[PDB]
């Protein structure tokens, strides 16, 4: 239990690591199988220090056939994937839809230093999961030089 | 939905303490008002905020009530407390009055 | 919570562990500046140039572990994540900052586990 | 001062208790003379993890003349009120009112999970303070089984 | 910062003193989550079958100091929400947490009081 | 994380020393109330009668040691926000108090430095 | 290090320290030579307890030649500086300006109880810094009376 120390707060890091690393399909329509809308269940967010260099990303714009987005507005702190290999651009309809777009695995929507319960409209995400770890100041300055 | 006043029609000598029953259409939401009409006038509170009177009302009007039963009682009638008395209510931005209570003597 | 450091015996160690499926590359990124002019908002890095790269090799499946820690603290964090009603950003690295604190000093006898006192040095100078 | 011990953050929860509780009027005739509209005053909010289950709950909407709603809109987490036995729906008018609607006596207008100084528009809410105590994990599992 | 607690002689505890009004039953909800697919988001609850059911019986007057505990702890709160600017939600939780670090070691003498220290234990070892 | 204090030799002392150009006078103004109805959001202040006035005296270079205090830790102040994606507001005073148990608290020997544990009534209680 | 020993999290406060106190230029026109529009950069915001009496505050509103206003909008938390000795209503023009206006200095466009990167739209401020420090019921007691 005594083992290993914390200095200050900031060297506690959360790291986010795509599913592509776990391989899984990275395919768009493989991925489109893992995310369903759902009413009745609130966005949430959480924050991020570090993440891993995604193989995929997706910028979805799912539509009513009359034309509205029903991806949720994102709010101002939500923004693109820093590091992505390719991005597929998918333009998609869904007439039935309700709610908000959920992830069917549990997983989490990674945007820039923010993993989201919610895929929000036209920001490139990325699949993934973060872990929470401690690196102290010194070993944080030798993996990033 | 529905606004009773009970009874319809009454009829007691001078000198009777008299009690008139009104059930609002929802619970109390804004102030209870009770009104007199004597034949041909306007009508003229007596009672407001189920309790308190209005200033040169007689001591002997008096009320009481909670919820959405509430009553209406005078302490010794007199001749010229022949009217029909109405309840008013303030519910869903409307002013519903009671159907009437006529008082005969 | 787990820590990662320089080998004791530029390899790296991880405290963790659980007791082919996990990718053996760990390319990363950080907004973490080294310590003249670039920590004024206006100067310095923008939203292209602010990212630092990093890289973890696999030592003794390394990255797998991590990779295997997330599987696993998602499901956790999932359910931390339903009593909160915020919709904005809530800051994990407090929580756990704070957790670390109570389950190290949140009453504990000096002798035994549970209270990491250190009296190595304490019984030499009593002699 | 030593009595007494807190093993997670996870283990202090603050409580939301009706002033139902208190026997006080339940009414809402009586519960209206109980706020008031107040201009000059920031509106704050509390978050809580348990509240009671009220004996009577309001879904109020004062309006102007005009028709205008002078409650305050409510922000995304202010959800209703989880465990109502009657929710009066009261609509009311007030043209001199100005500023947002606070309470009178200092207590809180208790939304899901979250306590307000201010009535919020369209939102159902009861009346209540809450308190800070700790239960640990296998005490609180006890409780509600 | 009181607790709540198994009686230690379902009956309750609580460490609160305060040196008819109040109501004997005391029914109560939850959010937290019994420890397969539940915690994913889409499954599991939505926002009726979220909240489960408690009950606490007045054991010693146990609701009633519950009660008057929020009708006072209310006067602190209201004047701690003063300083902070921000409209949105608070949390209240992480700030008990750190304040009950800081009551206890927030520089202490090992005998006497503020100082939770077990040498009970270490007494006998150093005979 | 210094400490502001009266002089133990209203004169103030201050723990901080940084090893003309100031103003001497220094008016501030806070919203700390002290402690029948004014805690009340209906009552009491306002946003006008909101703030009292203070008065620290420059004595030893004090106004000028904290003058030059938020000149500098500003510079780190701008890197520890660019990490923190919410445009809201963030909370300092909670993470500058974790900080402060995490460096006294966040493994330590009883003698010597870096564990601030009182024996001296302990050494005395032994013989 | 052991030295000085902090009680409650209530007592740690964090003071704003005008740059009028730093004897810089008060004057509108050399204080509008310290701030500048980027684009790229996000808005981040600090809340503090206690701050100084301004000597110049300002409020300033940069309009495009077509009258759009380029500050940014205010979030509900940010309000006008408290004390100040003089405001200086300043309306300027700029047409090639893009971003957000933030400050050459690193210093924070001082709010009440907030410091900001960015200046808002229609808000008095005042330029200045914050520090970290630690002072006690007793001793705030006394500065205040
Ligand atoms: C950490 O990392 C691990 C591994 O990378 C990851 O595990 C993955 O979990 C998800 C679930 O969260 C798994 O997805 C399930 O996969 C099974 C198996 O699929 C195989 O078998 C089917 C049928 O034989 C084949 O057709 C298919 O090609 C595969 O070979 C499915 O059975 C699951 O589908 C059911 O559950 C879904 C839940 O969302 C339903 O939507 C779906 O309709 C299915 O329901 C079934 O039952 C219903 C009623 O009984 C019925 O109505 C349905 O018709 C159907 O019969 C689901 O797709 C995934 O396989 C796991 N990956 C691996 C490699 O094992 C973790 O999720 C990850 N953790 C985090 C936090 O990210
Ligand atoms: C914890 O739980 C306790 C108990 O449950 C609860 O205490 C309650 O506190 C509130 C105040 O916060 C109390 O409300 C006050 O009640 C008194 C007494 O009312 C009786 O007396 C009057 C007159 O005799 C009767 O008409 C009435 O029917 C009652 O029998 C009132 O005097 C108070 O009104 C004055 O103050 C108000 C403040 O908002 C004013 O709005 C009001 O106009 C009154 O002002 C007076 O003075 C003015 C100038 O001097 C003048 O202009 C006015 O006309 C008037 O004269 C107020 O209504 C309540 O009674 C307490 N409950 C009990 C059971 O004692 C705590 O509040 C609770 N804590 C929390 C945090 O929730
Ligand atoms: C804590 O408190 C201290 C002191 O109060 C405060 O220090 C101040 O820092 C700022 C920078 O952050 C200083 O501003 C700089 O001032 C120098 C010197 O100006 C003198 O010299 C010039 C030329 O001789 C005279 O014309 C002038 O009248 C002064 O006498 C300037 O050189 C700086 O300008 C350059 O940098 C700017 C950065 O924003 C550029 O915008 C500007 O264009 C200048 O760039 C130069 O180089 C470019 C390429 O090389 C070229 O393109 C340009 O044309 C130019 O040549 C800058 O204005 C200020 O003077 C300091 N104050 C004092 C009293 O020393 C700290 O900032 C404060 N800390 C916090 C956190 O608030
Ligand atoms: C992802 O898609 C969104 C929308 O499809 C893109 O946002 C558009 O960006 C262009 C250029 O900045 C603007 O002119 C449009 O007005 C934007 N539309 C919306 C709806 O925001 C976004 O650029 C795409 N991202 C990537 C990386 O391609
Ligand atoms: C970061 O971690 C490294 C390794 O844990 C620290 O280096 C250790 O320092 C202690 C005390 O000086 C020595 O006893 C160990 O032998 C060192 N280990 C190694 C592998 O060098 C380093 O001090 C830490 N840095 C900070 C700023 O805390
Ligand atoms: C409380 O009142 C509000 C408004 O009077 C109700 O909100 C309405 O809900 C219906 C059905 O969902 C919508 O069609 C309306 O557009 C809503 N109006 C507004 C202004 O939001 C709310 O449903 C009521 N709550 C309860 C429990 O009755
Ligand atoms: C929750 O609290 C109970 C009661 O305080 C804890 O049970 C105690 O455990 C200690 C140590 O094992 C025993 O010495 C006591 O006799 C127990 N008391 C009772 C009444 O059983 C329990 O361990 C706590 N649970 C957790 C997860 O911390
Ligand atoms: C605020 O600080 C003052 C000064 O540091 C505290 O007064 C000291 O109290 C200790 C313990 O009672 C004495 O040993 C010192 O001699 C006192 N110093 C002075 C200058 O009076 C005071 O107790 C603190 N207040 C609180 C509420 O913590
Ligand atoms: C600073 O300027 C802003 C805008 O120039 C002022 O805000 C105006 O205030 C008046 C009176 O309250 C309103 O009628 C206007 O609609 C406001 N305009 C905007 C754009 O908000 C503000 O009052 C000024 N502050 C000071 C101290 O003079």
């Amino acid at each position: 239990v005594c083992s290993g120390t914390l200095q200050k707060t900031e060297d506690v890091h959360l790291m986010g690591f795509t599913l592509s690393g776990q391989k899984v399909a990275d395919s768009p329509l493989e991925a489109s199988k893992r995310w369903a809308f759902r009413t009745g269940v609130p966005p949430k967010n959480v924050e991020y220090t570090e993440g891993e260099e995604a193989k995929t990303c997706y910028n979805i714009s799912v539509t009513d056939p009359s034309g509205k987005s029903l991806l949720l507005d994102p709010p101002s702190n939500i923004r693109d994937y820093p590091k992505c290999k390719t991005v597929h651009h998918i333009q998609g309809q869904n007439p039935h839809a309700q709610g908000i777009a959920l992830h069917l695995w549990g997983a989490f929507f990674l945007y820039d230093r923010v993993a989201s319960t919610t895929m929000y409209r036209g920001k490139v995400f990325t699949e993934g999961n973060i872990a929470a770890m401690i690196v102290n100041k010194t070993v944080h300055r030798m993996i990033f030089s | 939905i529905q606004m009773t006043q009970s009874p319809s029609s009454l009829s007691a000598s001078v000198g009777d303490r008299v009690t008139i029953t009104c059930q609002a259409s929802q619970v109390i939401s804004n102030y209870l008002n009770w009104y007199q009409q004597k034949p041909g006038k306007a009508p003229k509170l007596l009672i407001y905020d189920t309790s308190n009177l209005k200033t040169g009302v007689p001591s002997r009007f008096s009320g009481s009530g909670s919820g959405t039963d509430f009553t209406f009682t005078i302490s010794s009638l007199q001749p010229e407390d022949i009217a029909t008395y109405y309840c008013q209510q303030y519910e869903n931005l409307q002013f519903t009055f009671g159907p009437g209570t006529k008082v005969d003597i | 919570s787990p820590s990662f450091n320089t080998s004791t015996n530029i390899s790296l160690t991880f405290s963790y562990f659980p007791d082919n499926d996990c990718d053996a590359e760990l390319r990363i990124w950080s907004v973490q500046e080294d310590d003249g002019l670039s920590w004024i908002p206006f100067f310095g890095p923008g939203i292209e140039g602010l990212y630092t790269a990093g890289l973890i090799k696999n030592q003794n499946n390394l990255v797998c572990r991590l990779r295997r820690l997330a599987n696993q603290t998602a499901k956790s964090l999932e359910l931390l994540l339903r009593v909160t009603t915020e919709e904005r950003t809530f800051s994990l690295i407090n929580r756990h900052a704070i957790d670390f604190l109570l389950t190290r000093w949140g009453t504990c006898k000096v002798l035994g586990p549970d209270c990491c006192i250190g009296i190595e040095d304490l019984s030499k100078n009593i002699s």
